[PDB]
């Protein structure tokens, strides 16, 4: 089974930070979109205040949350986007816990982009909590795949 | 039908590290697929003999 | 230490995450600390990394 369905609200969960967040690389028949399962979050009149997210798992089925990091090109940027020098990112649950930072470096340019992204990704299972701290530089999930249970590879059609 | 089937897979891929693990793979699978066909040929090369003397 | 003897020593050590800031100031009276174990092949460096966990 590949039930979905949406851990925090876009329209509740987040008040005061701005949900809306585009970007050229991911264009969708010309007008520029974002992926349709994670969350671009920006600062608002200038403030990024540090915000505290947390889910409990009250369904019976394991939950894959994914989630990101955003990497600056530049200090520049980072000050005109987030309004802090330094920032980190940090995830606990019961048996997991990290604490990234976004390492910011001049880089060669792929696909017209400077920045980066880093993809992450966990599993819980039922009856355990998940917890979001962080003060800048994130994209937060918006669904989930709760899943609950081979790969091949050929151009041949269907029958 | 002295031979029983399940399901199983045999694709599987690695990225550009731990190229040991994909060694170990390419190892064991020519080993079986070795030892299987050495098998199968001697089989039928004795049987298709002793038919013909039964009958 | 220095390993005085003929057989090998297996020394197991921790690391202690407070939960909060306030216990990390009443405990140790500092901010920010770190541990490192220095061998002859081995080298870390670990850090206390304050933050609410759950229950």
């Amino acid at each position: 089974s590949f039930e979905r369905f949406e851990i925090f609200p876009k329209e509740s969960s987040w008040p005061n930070h701005t949900v809306t967040g585009v970007s050229a690389s991911c264009s969708h028949n010309g007008k520029s979109s974002f992926y349709r399962n994670l969350l671009w979050l920006t600062g608002k009149n200038g403030l990024y205040p540090n915000l505290s997210k947390s889910y409990v798992n009250n369904k019976e089925k394991e939950v894959l949350v994914l989630w990101g990091v955003h990497h600056p090109p530049n200090i520049g940027n980072q000050r005109a986007l987030y309004h802090t020098e330094n920032a980190y990112v940090s995830v606990v649950s019961s048996h997991y816990s990290r604490r990234f930072t976004p390492e910011i470096a001049k880089r060669p340019k792929v696909r017209d982009q400077e920045g980066r992204i880093n993809y992450y990704w966990t599993l819980l299972e039922p009856g355990d909590t998940i917890i979001f701290e962080a003060n800048g530089n994130l994209i937060a999930p918006w669904y989930a795949f709760a899943l609950s249970r081979g790969i091949i590879t050929s151009n041949a059609p269907m029958d | 039908e002295k031979m029983n089937t399940q399901f199983t897979a045999v694709g599987k891929e690695f990225n550009k590290l731990e190229r040991r693990m994909e060694n170990l793979n390419k190892k064991v699978d020519d080993g079986f697929l070795d030892i299987w066909t050495y098998n199968a040929e001697l089989l039928v090369l004795l049987e298709n003999e002793r038919t013909l003397d039964f009958h």
